[PDB]
């Protein structure tokens, strides 16, 4: 990616650190934020035997897709819509992570930007 | 050893074989095979032996620098894929003397005729020894070449293990 | 052409 | 040419060239085609290390 | 059996890349005696062999013909619904 | 990999047997027309190994290359993997060019016969597998990970660009 | 650069002996003289039956041999394996351990007729 | 090796090709290309991309919660 | 489970039958390559039944049928793991091994020891199925080392060749 | 132009690049044919027995009986306890034994200290 | 190995067939007993290529010790027939 060219071959203080992110508290902006809404419950995922890395906020669609696949057998070409639903939810989840990287990316600009004024001036 | 004539011919054969490996395509090989022949022609009839050696000795250095790292080798030649592939099927003839009579009963004609060869080998041996005991110098043989048969009805001395040797595709 | 195959004795 | 008399036990066994049996001529009619040896020929002290299944010393292109 | 070999007079380097090699050798005073030995490799069924792009496209003509029918049929059946 | 790789050796064996135990591609050539069925299987196998889309080898190799790119991974190990994908096309093309195309380089008397029903059926079944096996397996096995289906255009198609080049 | 007259003569004499030896390696029509074999009556029925390579006849042979194989190599073994697993291997604790079957929201359990509540409403995604 | 058809080897000539040999090879080559085109027609997002990839720059500082510099 | 277990073991047992028949000589020669090829074919169809039962509902199980040895607090029993990486590899290996055995009937037709060749190809397949289905390391070590030995005996098939032994 | 070939104990000098091959003199010629006399003299003694039709057994090879004797029974009587053999036998014979002793005594001393202190994980270790 | 066995006539036909395609040999005077050096005026450098063409014809190498000893197409047939166990 282009970010790798910046954190290594250039200034590294303004680039996010993937292992340490996030740094700023979640409420720096956003006068009010909403907690993520987990549709599935622990017993539902537990009884569906989802792999622990599959028990994310998209799990509710995954549960429905697996149920359709079992019922649609032997038709493996079926449950095409259910798969896309789960894929799209994982696509939205990935974008939120991309937004989180940008939020940390820009908030680190603030420190490098609201610190020359308080250093150059005095 | 190898006389200067033999060493030049060997280098020419090696040079063309390795060259054939680089070229691959026949038409391209037929081009550089002629050019390489010309280089062996500009000095075809050199007179000074010392100069001839210096030409041969320099060709080898150019051959070593230019040889293909992975030259083509015929399948059954030393270092080839099929080399010694059938040496496990090559059984000697003396193993047939240990056969049970029941097995020999399956090939009555083959073993009847095999008995004739054994008689032929057994009758001609004492003559073969003499044929070599008289043509050999006083000290001993100075070369590995054997002489042919001189009298009608005699067999070439030391013929059994070159005549009865197993076939190249025994099975 | 159905040659004779020389093999060691297999009877024993 | 025997080995140097250094007291390691070589005695008078000949010091033959340290060449593998892969360097021998493969077209000569050896008495032992696989070993590339002749009956009566003196054997290298390390012959069993130089058989064609083991250490090779043939010239390399590089 | 007794394989009957073809007449040996048909093997000519004419009209083959072997001739082009003989032209370039004629510009240096050298000749190629063995050209006719390699001639059979450029004549008969071994002449005008396919190219690499033509090898990877083997069966494309019939494959494409079957493909156009399939999608055309798919449109028709889906026309009903 | 089991389907199309086993096919390549069997196609290699057909060529070797025809040319009287000649395993060197320098003494092959002009077999595209002489061995049409062995040629078809070799081409199909060389397209699954290289990653031709939708054949058997596409449903595993390209997911790997996509997941290797979008991972917190060693950078140099990623570059070597991509270069190795370029080399896969080069040596697969090497077999096709030096064994199928061009003019013959094998001896004058050769029996190029590949009509034995055992040879056709064995290669034929793997030929079917090296076309549809990846599609069938991928659509039947249950998911066990969160596949990465969102990424920059130049990371999704890196396998194709590398292979085509 | 060629054979000396002595060498040529020896090669010819070796060649004439070698060819005759190779000739003697040919088998006569009688050979091999197999001893009598007790031919099974069943195989006799098929020797005559397969006298003419009829397409329909060999199919019956094809079905016959496959049917026998499916009885001596699939049916008999599975009977033994099932008996072994049914009454010897599954009668001991923790021998065959089956991963519990997956339960999804809205499934009915056969053992007790229980019903799993459906999941909460999915708000909306559309796309 | 053993079975099939007995083809006479030809000396310095093109080998003899049977009929079913050439039909089957052409059919499977065709079957390959039909499969690739049919799969490409229906599933082209498996090789070019399924979902759009956002451009982080175009995201507004309001939705990322980046409070203004002064405050 | 009654069918999943029985048909998952019949596959392994089916492949060992040709080995057993070639020990007590309860078979006829010159059909052995065909006999072994047919065993793989039936082993492939039977192995597809447990695979389908997995594809249907994701059914897996572990079979610990024979108690072999108990070293104090370590109990070693012959255990077979029929799971994701056993219901998908066995069908693939048998399908590929089916073709290679058929191709071998033609490629190795003139080999005098074609019967031993098909016994070694079969023994390797058994040691690979032992390795793939192993539920404990010791049993995994049996097929892990067995495949190496059968590789050794097949690489040096033409044992008269020095380069084959090396 | 053409870099010279540099040999090694595992890469012998090619016969086509060895000066002694192209420097053919009178003494070398006599030596080469003088060797071939021995090769033929031995080759004849072997052949008179190999081709013998009444022979059944093993042709004893005096060269093979000299090689095994030279490698087993002739070693000790031709050994002298000098500086070369004493240092080689000291560092190859005793050296490894002392080296491994300290590798294991140190390893077990360190392990025993942890076990006594109770800071070595042996939670499930009940097989020794 | 499924290939047709060689015949004495076949070896002679193919040995001469290759020489007939050698420009420096006149097909009219070419015979089984035609010595290369003393009946066709070919230098040894040309005889090496003759042998190299024979080994490319039957697909097996002829060692240089014996290649430089064959000076006649009849001898080549004997050498090839002896190294392929051809007896009729
Ligand atoms: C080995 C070969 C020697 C075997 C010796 C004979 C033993 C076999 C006979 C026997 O044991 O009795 C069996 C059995 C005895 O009754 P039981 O109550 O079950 O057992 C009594 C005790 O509980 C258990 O009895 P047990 O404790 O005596 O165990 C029996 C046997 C058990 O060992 C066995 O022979 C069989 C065990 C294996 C069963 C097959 C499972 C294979 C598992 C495959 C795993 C995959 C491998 C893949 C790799 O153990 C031994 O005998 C060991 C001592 C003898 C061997 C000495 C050491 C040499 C070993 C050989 C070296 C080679 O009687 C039967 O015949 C049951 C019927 C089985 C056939 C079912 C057919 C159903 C279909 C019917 C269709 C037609 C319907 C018509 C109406
Ligand atoms: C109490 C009532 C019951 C009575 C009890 C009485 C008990 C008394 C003892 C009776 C024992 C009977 C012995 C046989 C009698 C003679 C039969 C006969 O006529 O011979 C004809 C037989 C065939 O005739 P031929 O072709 O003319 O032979 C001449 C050639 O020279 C032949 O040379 P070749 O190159 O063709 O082959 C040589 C070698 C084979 O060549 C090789 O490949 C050597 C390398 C093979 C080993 C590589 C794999 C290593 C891994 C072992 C895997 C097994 C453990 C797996 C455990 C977990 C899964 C179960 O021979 C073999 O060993 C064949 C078997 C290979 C092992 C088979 C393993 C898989 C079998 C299936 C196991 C599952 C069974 C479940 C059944 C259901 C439960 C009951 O000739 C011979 O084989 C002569 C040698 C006989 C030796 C027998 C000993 C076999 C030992 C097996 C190999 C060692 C494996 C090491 C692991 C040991 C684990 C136990
Ligand atoms: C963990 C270490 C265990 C110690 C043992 C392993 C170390 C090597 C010492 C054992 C090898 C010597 C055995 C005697 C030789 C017997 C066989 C023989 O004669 O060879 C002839 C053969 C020659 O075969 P060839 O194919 O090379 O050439 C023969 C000639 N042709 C090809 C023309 C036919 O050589 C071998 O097969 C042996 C090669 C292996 C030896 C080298 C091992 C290298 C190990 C990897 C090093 C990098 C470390 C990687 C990480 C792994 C280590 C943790
Ligand atoms: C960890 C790696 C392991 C390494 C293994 C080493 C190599 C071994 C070679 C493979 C051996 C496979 C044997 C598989 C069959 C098991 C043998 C058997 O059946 O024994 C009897 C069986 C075992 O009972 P069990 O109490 O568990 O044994 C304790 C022994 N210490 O209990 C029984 O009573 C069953 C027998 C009766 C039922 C038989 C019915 C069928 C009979 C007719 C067909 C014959
Ligand atoms: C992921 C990575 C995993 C690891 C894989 C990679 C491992 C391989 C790493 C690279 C290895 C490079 C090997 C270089 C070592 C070569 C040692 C050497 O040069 O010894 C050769 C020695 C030459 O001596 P000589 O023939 O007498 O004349 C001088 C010729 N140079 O002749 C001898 O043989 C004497 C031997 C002396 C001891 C040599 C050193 C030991
Ligand atoms: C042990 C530590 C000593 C190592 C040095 C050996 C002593 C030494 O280097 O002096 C050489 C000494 C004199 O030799 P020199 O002067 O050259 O000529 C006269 C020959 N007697 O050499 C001698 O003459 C006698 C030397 C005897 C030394 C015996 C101790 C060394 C033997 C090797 C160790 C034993 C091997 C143990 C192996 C067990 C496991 C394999
Ligand atoms: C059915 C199968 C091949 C048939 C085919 O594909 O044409 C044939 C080929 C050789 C046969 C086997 C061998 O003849 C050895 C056994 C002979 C007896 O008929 C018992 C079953 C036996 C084990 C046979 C089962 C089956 O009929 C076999 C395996
Ligand atoms: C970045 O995501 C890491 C990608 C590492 C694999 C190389 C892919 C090519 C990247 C080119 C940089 C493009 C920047 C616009």
């Amino acid at each position: 990616g282009a970010h790798l060219a910046r954190r290594y071959l250039g200034d590294a203080s303004v680039e996010p650190d993937p292992l340490r992110m996030p740094t700023f508290p979640p409420d720096y902006g956003f006068p009010e934020r909403k907690e993520r809404e987990m549709v599935a419950t622990q017993q539902e995922m537990n009884d569906a035997q989802l792999v622990l890395q599959q028990r994310d906020y998209c799990a509710h669609y995954l549960i429905r897709f697996l149920k359709c696949k079992r019922d649609s057998f032997p038709n493996f070409l079926a449950c095409k819509h259910e798969r896309h639903d789960w894929d799209y939810c994982e696509h939205l989840d990935y974008v939120k992570r991309m937004k989180e990287f940008e939020r940390e990316r820009r908030l680190l600009q603030r420190k490098k930007r609201r610190e020359q004024r308080e250093a150059d001036m005095a | 050893y190898l006389t200067h004539q033999q060493k030049v011919l060997r280098l020419y054969k090696r040079a063309l074989r390795h060259l054939e490996s680089w070229c691959i395509h026949r038409d391209k090989y037929r081009y550089f095979a002629c050019l390489l022949r010309a280089r062996f022609d500009e000095h075809k009839n050199e007179k000074d032996m010392v100069k001839a050696t210096q030409l041969l000795r320099e060709a080898e250095e150019e051959f070593w620098h230019g040889q293909h790292p992975q030259p083509y080798i015929f399948p059954e030649s030393p270092g080839g894929t099929s080399y010694e592939r059938y040496e496990c099927y090559k059984v000697p003839e003396w193993c047939l003397d240990d056969w049970h009579p029941s097995e020999k009963a399956m090939y009555p004609d083959y073993f009847a005729k095999r008995e004739q060869w054994k008689k032929l080998r057994r009758e001609s041996w004492e003559r073969e020894v003499k044929q070599l005991q008289e043509e050999t110098p006083v000290g001993g043989p100075r070369t590995e070449a054997l002489p042919p048969a001189r009298k009608q009805g005699d067999l070439p001395p030391l013929w059994w293990h070159i005549v009865t040797r197993p076939r190249e595709r025994p099975m | 052409k159905r040659l004779f195959i020389i093999k060691p004795s297999g009877f024993y | 040419e025997p080995y140097p008399d250094d007291g390691t036990g070589y005695g008078d066994y000949p010091k033959l060239p340290d060449r593998s049996q892969q360097e021998r001529d493969p077209w000569y009619d050896w008495d032992h085609p696989d070993l590339r040896l002749n009956w009566g020929e003196p054997m290298h002290w390390d012959l069993d290390m130089y058989i064609r299944n083991r250490v090779d010393t043939s010239p390399t292109p590089v | 059996s007794k394989m009957e070999l073809p007449d040996y007079k048909q093997w000519k380097i004419e009209g083959t890349p072997l001739e082009t090699v003989q032209e370039k050798l004629a510009a240096r005073g050298l000749r190629d005696p063995w050209g006719r030995n390699e001639a059979w490799r450029y004549m008969g069924g071994f002449a005008n062999n396919v190219s690499f792009v033509g090898a990877l496209l083997k069966g494309f003509k019939w494959g494409f013909a079957a493909f156009v029918v399939a999608i055309g049929a798919e449109y028709y059946l889906e026309s009903q619904k | 990999h089991a389907f199309f790789k086993a096919m390549l050796f069997m196609c290699s064996g057909s060529i070797i047997h025809s040319l009287n135990d000649e395993q060197d591609i320098r003494k092959m050539g002009g077999l595209f027309k002489a061995m049409p069925f062995t040629t078809t299987a070799l081409i199909v196998g060389s397209l699954a190994l290289t990653g031709m889309p939708f054949l058997t080898g596409f449903y595993s190799k390209d997911l790997i290359i996509e997941a290797a790119n979008t991972s917190y991974t060693n950078a140099w190990a990623l570059l070597m993997t991509l270069i190795a994908t370029s080399f896969t096309a080069i040596y697969s093309t090497r077999i096709i060019f030096f064994a199928l195309l061009g003019q013959p380089r094998f001896p004058t008397l050769v029996n190029i016969n590949e009509n034995n029903p055992l040879l056709i059926n064995s290669i034929k079944r793997l030929l079917i597998g090296s076309l549809f096996a990846g599609y069938i397996i991928s659509n039947n096995i249950p998911p066990t990970t969160i596949p990465q289906m969102t990424m920059p255009y130049y990371l999704k198609t890196t396998a194709l660009i590398v292979t085509i080049l | 650069s060629g054979y000396t007259p002595e060498e040529k003569l020896r090669l010819q004499q070796l060649r004439e002996l070698r060819r005759r030896w190779l000739k003697d390696q040919e088998l006569s029509p009688r050979e091999p003289v197999l001893p009598p074999q007790r031919v099974s009556p069943v195989e006799r029925f098929w020797n005559k039956f397969l006298q003419d390579g009829a397409l329909w006849k060999n199919v019956i042979y094809k079905t016959y041999r496959h049917s026998i194989f499916a009885f001596t190599h699939v049916l008999i073994p599975v009977w033994i394996i099932h008996y072994y697993l049914k009454y010897h291997v599954t009668t001991k604790p923790y021998t065959i351990v089956e991963k519990k079957p997956r339960i999804f929201p809205g499934d009915t359990i056969l053992e007790t007729g229980e019903v799993i509540p459906p999941m909460k409403e999915f708000p909306d995604q559309h796309h | 090796a053993g079975g099939g058809a007995h083809i006479e080897p030809r000396y310095r000539q093109f080998p003899q090709l049977t009929r079913s040999q050439v039909i089957q090879a052409e059919f499977f080559s065709a079957t390959m290309w039909f499969w690739i085109l049919w799969r490409f027609w229906h599933d082209s997002d498996a090789v070019l991309g399924h979902f759009p990839y956002p451009d982080p720059s175009q995201w507004t500082d309001e939705e990322l919660g980046i409070p203004p510099d002064d405050e | 489970m009654n069918m999943f277990s029985s048909l998952s073991l019949v596959t392994l047992l089916l492949l060992t039958m040709p080995i057993m028949m070639m020990s007590f000589n309860t078979y006829k020669p010159s059909n052995y390559p065909l006999y072994v090829k047919t065993a793989i074919s039936y082993a492939f169809i039977t192995s597809m039944i447990p695979t389908m039962m997995f594809i249907h509902s994701g059914q897996e199980l572990i079979i610990s049928n024979w108690h072999w040895l108990t070293i104090q607090t370590l109990k070693l029993s012959l255990s077979f793991k029929m799971d994701y990486f056993s219901m998908m590899f066995i069908p693939v290996a048998l399908f590929v091994t089916w073709s290679i055995m058929e191709f071998s009937m033609w490629y190795m037709y003139s080999d005098p020891n074609i019967n031993k060749f098909f016994k070694y190809l079969l023994l390797f397949l058994i040691t690979m199925l032992i390795l793939v289905t192993a539920n404990n390391l010791f049993q995994l070590f049996i097929g892990w080392e067995g495949v190496g030995i059968m590789s050794f005996l097949l690489i040096g098939w033409w044992y008269g060749r020095a380069d084959a032994n090396t | 132009s053409f870099p010279k070939y540099e040999a090694s104990r595992l890469s012998s000098l090619p016969t086509t690049l060895d000066p002694a091959e192209y420097d053919i003199s009178s003494e070398t010629r006599k030596a080469q044919a003088e060797r071939l006399a021995i090769r033929s003299r031995l080759k004849r003694e072997y052949q008179l027995q190999y081709y013998d039709p009444s022979r059944r057994g093993v042709i004893e090879d005096p060269a093979l009986v000299r090689w095994t004797y030279a490698r087993s029974a002739n070693i000790y009587p031709n050994f002298r306890p000098n500086t070369k053999t004493s240092l080689l036998g000291a560092l190859f014979g005793i050296g490894p034994l002392v080296f491994w002793y300290y590798v294991f005594k140190t390893d077990r001393d360190r392990k025993e200290k942890l076990i006594q202190e109770g800071k070595l994980d042996r939670t499930f270790n009940i097989s020794y | 190995s499924d290939a047709p066995p060689l015949t004495l006539e076949g070896i002679k036909d193919r040995v001469l067939y290759v020489l007939k395609l050698y420009d420096k040999i006149d097909p009219e005077k070419l015979s089984v007993n035609s010595h290369f050096m003393k009946d066709l005026g070919l230098d040894s450098l040309d005889q090496v290529e003759i042998i190299m063409a024979m080994e490319d014809e039957f697909g097996f190498e002829i060692p240089d010790i014996d290649a430089e000893k064959l000076m006649c197409p009849q001898e080549i047939v004997d050498y090839i027939a002896d190294k392929k166990d051809v007896y009729e």
